[PDB]
């Protein structure tokens, strides 16, 4: 009688550690002993304790980077140049797996970008007529530029300050 | 996540923060990333609120 | 008696507690033993992909390779253009390990540091070759179009099934994506 | 209904509340509009209830 | 008779207050005709003393 | 024999008394014509000690 | 021995005093002389601390 | 081991310590030299924290 | 979700609000609006007018 009462005292611990919680903004990656079992949606969910594990990522949330820099211009003259970045993070597997730290890597291919599209124009054509085109060009620019590394971030929005 | 004051503070002041929650001591820090990690505080600071609102930090409460 | 049987049980899962091995998505690791895993399976080592796998509790110790994107950054730098005017290069560079057990086996250790000088050093060298041919002006203008994609291509291919050993391809390493953060002048034209 | 701190003190300065019951660190804060919801205060504000009495907000503290 | 804090001080300020009889937060108060009232302390202030002794009105305190 | 805390103030801002013993909240305090009486602080003062030090009167403490 | 505040004050202000242990509301003295004796503070003063920093004297706390 | 209070405020101006964990009364002060000791606050000092943010000092906090 | 469409709305009105501005200056976009300015971006907005 004793290792059937075991048996079920496993059993019962075993489904009680099972159940977790996943806020409903966030989305989970649920993988067993490293495998991306699946992708989990929000609320109250069941796991084998001890065999798989869920990571969560936000995904509803929208997230904002801000950009500054001392930056040259064509006509051999340098402007303090700020830009926010607005994104959203999707298909949370490649922001997972893809590439380490998304973040930082957006910010960095962010400061690029911005070097890039600043360095085709002029110090008075910028501090006049900067906010159209140079958002236009920087979105652009920062578009392709996040394409390769293939980050699971969608880019929702830059803005000139 | 466990992280000191120190850089909690010179992460406020250049602004990557959005919403810091206290119920005690601790600080339920959020960034603007939509990245969380708590901070204890060392000892009470009269001029951390005031820095926090000048920053336009998101402040809440706590029951 | 089943005191005996519950020491042996618990033996036995103590035991295979020891002797498991997890393997995450995002890294693949091979085993660690102090002699032999070297050169196993013949000449190409095991590559010991993400999944569940059973280990010798002693014998070998646990050790992973990352396999996904690194970022590495160069602080500061200090070049010479074609017109003799110095510049400061801020950039970072993105590399993936192609095939890990060459990775392996051509670094010095598993540790990222000794590729991570490696690469700085090829890219550094590569890029003093071919900012000196330009001016500061075109290198502010399009440097995207004219330095990066062509120091990328050049570092990949390994100019000046074929593998040149001084191309990156040599090592486990590849060059996914190079860019330029930030260009500075120095204090006296600044 | 919850409104965080910094929103309470948003909307004072901004001329939208009347009158506020301070119950130690829950406030009871009522809107010009008649509409009422709960407050908490962060941590121990100076400044909090020179805001109040300059921006004419009736303040009523409780047993 | 309870009387808030915010017209309190403004009857302090315009001097229709006598005497003051502070009993931890409590204020009992007794204006210049000698009309008696109660008024609390919601928060702790810095400066209600500065006032009281500029305009100069009796305060005493409880046991 | 109880003393207002206001009449202590403009009798010590007249340098007519030597000692202020603290305790706590109460004071024991002795004027220049070796009178003796009791005080108490209604709240938390500290223009007290700079006032109280500036005028040349002695304080003492109480275990 | 115990020893009044104000003469505390004026013998730190001389620069007499080579260690203070201080245990919260208690402060243990050493003169330059080695004349050891024990004082009180009345009410929580910073400056206090500020003056005996300030004048190169050390300050001793304990568990 | 143990340091005075003003031993650590000099040592601190001069700017060679690295860490300082807050554990409430107490202080566990890391040097730039790897020596660890540690500290006490004698009375609530406002500077204390000011002092070693302005000069670049980690600040750790404790449950 | 509602703040990539509110996102595209601040774009697209930023844009031709800057654009009618620019066409004005400062004395009839104080003096007079009389709901001018601010009919022609809406229903600009509300059409595929530019």
């Amino acid at each position: 009688r004793v290792v059937t009462i075991a048996a079920a005292a496993i059993v019962i611990i075993w489904a009680a550690s099972g159940f977790y919680t996943i806020k409903e903004a966030e989305r989970g990656v649920v993988t067993r002993f490293g495998k991306f079992s699946h992708l989990v949606e929000p609320g109250l969910n069941w796991k084998p304790t001890f065999i798989d594990e869920v990571k969560p990522v936000n995904v509803e949330a929208v997230r904002e980077l801000a950009a500054s820099g001392v930056m040259l211009t064509s006509d051999e003259n340098v402007v303090r140049v700020e830009m926010n970045v607005q994104y959203r993070v999707t298909n949370p597997e490649k922001y997972l797996y893809s590439v380490t730290s998304p973040d930082d890597s957006l910010r960095q291919a962010t400061d690029s970008a911005l070097r890039g599209v600043i360095g085709k124009y002029t110090m008075d054509r910028i501090l006049t007529e900067g906010r159209t085109v140079i958002r236009s060009d920087t979105q652009r620019e920062l578009e392709e530029t996040i394409r390769p590394y293939d980050m699971g971030i969608t880019l929702l929005d830059v803005n000139f300050q | 996540r466990k992280v000191d004051y120190s850089t909690f503070l010179q992460e406020v002041n250049n602004d990557q923060v959005r919403e810091a929650r206290i119920n005690g001591r601790e600080i339920n820090v959020t960034k603007k990333d939509s990245n969380r990690y708590t901070t204890y505080i060392p000892v009470q600071d009269p001029k951390l609120l005031d820095n926090l609102l000048t920053k336009n930090v998101k402040v809440v409460g706590e029951p | 008696m089943r005191k005996s049987v519950i020491a042996i049980i618990i033996i036995v899962l103590v035991v295979l507690y020891m002797s498991v091995f997890v393997v995450k998505e995002g890294e693949r690791g091979i085993t660690l033993r102090f002699g032999k895993v070297l050169r196993d399976d013949d000449n190409k080592p095991l590559v010991y992909e993400p999944g569940l796998h059973f280990k010798i509790p002693f014998i070998e110790t646990v050790k992973m390779l990352d396999a996904r994107i690194q970022t590495m950054d160069n602080q500061a730098d200090r070049f010479v253009t074609k017109e003799k005017k110095d510049l400061i290069v801020d950039s970072y560079i993105k590399w993936r390990i192609s095939d890990f057990s060459r990775y392996y086996l051509a670094t010095g250790g598993g540790d990222i540091s000794q590729a991570e000088v490696l690469l700085k050093r090829k890219f550094s060298d590569r890029l003093r070759s071919e900012i000196g041919r330009l001016d500061v002006k075109d290198i502010v203008t399009d440097s995207r179009g004219r330095l990066t994609l062509e120091v990328r291509d050049a570092l990949n291919s390994g100019s000046a099934p074929v593998i040149n050993p001084n191309s990156m391809a040599a090592l486990g390493i590849e060059v996914v994506d190079v860019r330029i953060k930030q260009i500075n002048l120095p204090t006296e034209v600044s």
